[PDB]
RNA sequence: CGCAAGACGGACCAGAGCGAAAGCAUUUGCCAAGAAUGUUUUCAUUAAUCAAGAACGAAAGUCGGAGGUUCGAAGACGAUCAGAUACCGUCGUAGUUCCGACCAUAAACGAUGCCGACCGGCGAUGCGGCGGCGUUAUUCCCAUGACCCGCCGGGCAGCUUCCGGGAAACCAAAGUCUUUGGGUUCCGGGGGGAGUAUGGUUGCAAAGCUGAAACUUAAAGGAAUUGACGGAAGGGCACCACC
RNA sequence: UAAAGUUGCUGCAGUUAAAAAGCUCGUAGUUGGAUCU
């Protein structure tokens, strides 16, 4: 952020947050997220402070506007919560996505079909996603992340403190970081809100998609 | 053979010795 | 080479404890070291259940049940198929079976 | 105690429980307290009573033993007792 | 036993998802397409990857399978993809809040939002699972 | 951590440590002036008094030894300085 | 149904506690001791490790005196075996128990000296202390006890380890080691001969402590890897197997 | 004699390869907290 006015979070930013339950976190934390949460509930649960949220959205934000291929940013979700979202902002922002099971080798084998070297790389869970970012110690890859409270920080460069539990946090937060990349990019504005809406990132369950039509 | 044996058995031997001798 | 960690007893901070006889070989054996089982079993078997209970004066007589306490050596508990061998890495779950 | 018309007339002579019942309440993760006094009743008859007591785990308890320290152990025994004696 | 092999079972999912417009449900008309349409060197085996794609057929007449990726169900996968609600989800006019939360939202400099419906914290501190 | 400032530290940060761990130690004890209705002059008492504690305006204890804080009996007023 | 003897203290009993280790579990009382915690108490370097010396030291064993249930070296029989006088079974003596005096050895093991610093995380658990919503118990005014959520200190443990180290197994110590020095005790130098001979010393004895050499040998050994094998387990298969 | 960091003060090793005394006190020995311009 900066610190900057024009880049300063607003309101309809935290009704957004606090609808999708982004700063509600898990009963457990992560010694090197401490700095992101703000207290323990009654019953056990941490929040997320907003601010630094925000702030950290902002920097991936920049990290990923900082590569110039927007095909060398790939992004992973081998959970279905994640997989809609991660398709969604690689259709949005040009990213190569990877949706589902991550093949291991894929970074670090070069005689396979499947082999993309990335410059950068943006994961939904940490402890869901070790596997390419394991492999990302071995390619010089810096490495993204939405992380919960008691998400594993090992090979995370830059982790955003969110609730990656919920479908609707984890799309809000894709969302969020799609339409942040694109403002700082020059393509959309910041005066007028965004025309796609966050539920276009939200996973719907087979049970919900019956249920909706 | 078991050192436990060996033992026993060299025990013996000194038994006897000490026997022999006075 | 050390086998197990724990030198396949369940001894830490003291020096002595008291042996137990195996139910099978009456094989000394220390307490925390021996395998135990807890038997919860109805001294009336499954397939002779019906018949005692027919043949009950009282109605709802709610059958009692046996609990006795078995202790196993190594050897013995091996044996009987209580426990088993496993391997190197799979001999580090002590959780109890699910069953 | 005596016999008088074909019938046998008994007195009370001991209580106990059934084993099925002591060793149900025998578990594993509590503290078991027992207790005995000889007392005499006022007719002469000296009984030895035996009480047994078990620790018992509180409905929102995430421990999982309930154990009493040694002098709450001694203090519910002389409880027992002091109790066994009134009562008889 | 009948366990078909990688050959017939890899010859009909790729019959199955290059030819999905010609196959149905019927051995017969199965077994002419895949005659048709293939280089099948035997008819013993011509047969069998013929009554496996008239299985998978029955198959994914019941739903989606994962080895096949035919046109038509991947575009109604898609479709479904894109599926945007009338109202945001996360469009709530009320939004019940932690007393907490709310204290955060106040260090946050957003104190006087009027969506925000503060909720009584539960008294009970009993959010672990017995040990055991 | 890594970066963690232990020339500045956070005043709860210091208040949770061991007072001997602190970066400069300090008492967790403390003195209060201790009223009772039966008397009217200055009573310091120690938080963790070893002794009891008798008003000389009555026959009530003031505090009980206890094997930290000592327990001020219910009915007087204590004062907490510094 | 009782009576009497000795022995033992099940279940509760836990990778729980205490003790320097050996070790320690029925109630109650007495006697002396002890760690940790708390302390804005006192003294003010009084300390760490330790040749020489000293206390304790499982079991078995020895000498006296009791006791002698059970088990049981030795022994006596009975047993499928080619052959037990082994394993199995029935008996059974010293012992096993207690009181004195010896003995001073164990895979007495964490096969890891002790004292002191620093170096990750997490969930528990025992003790003491501190804080806090709420739930439960003694007349309706409170502590307090049992829970619950935390913090601090010591402790028994549960941990990756690409911090780090190792030959590895593995170890938050077995780390902070060729980037080698915090203090100090004991102690090893290829395998055998051999913990043997001899001398000394202790002991009633059994034996304990200290403890060679001639000679002999190219390996012995540690960790792990593949195979083979197992009168080892799990799952399958075969009328060159069986049923 | 060097090689032998296989005598290690520099500079070895002692969980499993050879190895930490069963344990604890203890005298000599060795070592010993801050603080004076």
């Amino acid at each position: 952020s900066g610190a900057l006015d024009v880049l300063q979070m607003k309101e309809e930013d935290v009704l957004k947050f606090l609808a999708a339950g982004t700063h509600l976190g898990g009963t457990n934390l992560d010694f090197q997220m401490e700095q992101y949460i703000y207290k323990r509930k009654s019953d056990g649960i941490y929040i997320i402070n907003l601010k630094r949220t925000w702030e950290k959205l902002l920097l991936a934000a920049r990290a990923i506007v900082a590569i110039e291929n927007p095909a060398d940013v790939s992004v992973i979700s081998s959970r279905n919560t994640g997989q809609r979202a991660v398709l969604k902002f690689a259709a949005a922002t040009g990213a190569t996505p990877i949706a589902g099971r991550f093949t291991p080798g894929t970074f670090t084998n070069q005689i396979q079909a499947a082999f993309r070297e990335p410059r950068l790389l943006v994961v939904t869970d940490p402890r869901a996603d070790h596997q390419p970012l394991t492999e990302a110690s071995y390619v010089n890859l810096p490495t993204i992340a939405l992380c919960n409270t008691d998400s594993p920080l090992r090979y995370v460069d830059i982790a955003i403190p969110c609730n990656n539990k919920g479908a609707h946090s984890v799309g809000l937060m894709w969302w969020m970081l799609a339409r942040e990349v694109l403002r700082m990019r020059g393509t959309i504005s910041r005066e007028h809100p965004w025309e796609v809406m966050p539920d276009l990132y939200f996973y719907r369950d087979p049970e919900e998609i019956e249920k909706e039509e | 053979m078991r050192a436990k044996w060996r033992k026993k058995r060299m025990r013996r031997l000194k038994r006897k010795r000490r026997k022999m001798r006075q | 080479t050390k086998k197990r960690r724990n030198n396949g007893r369940a001894k830490k901070g003291r020096g002595h404890v008291q042996p137990i006889r195996c139910t099978n070989c009456a094989r000394c054996v220390p307490k925390d070291k021996a395998i135990k089982k807890f038997v919860i079993r109805n001294i009336v078997e499954a397939a002779a259940v019906r018949d005692i209970s027919e043949a009950s004066v009282f109605d709802a007589y709610v059958l009692p049940k046996l609990y006795v306490k078995l202790h196993y050596c190594v050897s013995c508990v091996i044996h009987s198929k209580v426990v088993r061998n496993r391997s190197r890495e799979a001999r580090k779950d002590r959780t109890p079976p699910p069953r | 105690e005596d016999v008088q018309g074909k019938n046998c007339l008994t007195n009370f002579h001991g209580m106990d429980l059934t084993r099925d019942k002591m060793c149900s309440m025998v578990k594993k993760w509590q503290t078991m307290i027992e207790a005995h006094v000889d007392v005499k009743t006022t007719d002469g008859y000296l009984l030895r009573l035996f009480c047994v007591g078990f620790t018992k785990k509180r409905n929102n308890q995430i421990r999982k033993t309930s154990y009493a320290q040694h002098q709450q152990v001694r203090q519910i025994r002389k409880k027992m007792m002091e109790i066994m004696t009134r009562e008889v | 036993g009948r366990v078909r092999t990688k050959t017939v079972k890899k010859a009909a999912r790729v019959i199955i998802e290059k030819y999905y417009t010609r196959l149905g449900n019927d051995f017969h008309t199965n077994k002419r397409v895949c005659e048709e349409i293939a280089i099948i060197p035997s008819k013993k085996l011509r047969n069998k990857i013929a009554g496996y794609v008239t299985h998978l057929m029955k198959r994914i007449q019941r739903g989606p399978v994962r080895g096949i990726s035919i046109k038509l169900q991947e575009e109604e996968r898609e479709r479904r993809d894109n599926y945007v609600p009338e109202v945001s989800a996360l469009d709530q006019e009320i939004i019940e809040v932690d007393p907490d939360t709310k204290e955060m939202l106040k260090l946050l400099d957003f104190g006087s939002l009027s969506n925000l419906q503060v909720t009584q914290p539960t008294v009970g501190m009993n959010f672990k699972t017995p040990r055991g | 951590p890594l970066a963690k400032d232990l020339l500045h530290p956070s005043p709860e940060e210091e208040k949770r440590k061991h007072k001997k761990k602190r970066l400069v130690q300090s008492p967790n004890s403390y003195f209060m002036d201790v009223k009772c209705p039966g008397c009217y002059k200055i009573t310091t008492v120690f938080s963790h008094a070893q002794t009891v504690v008798l008003c000389v305006g009555c026959s009530t204890v003031l505090c009980q030894p206890t094997g930290g804080k000592a327990r001020l009996t219910e009915g007087c007023s204590f004062r907490r300085k510094q």
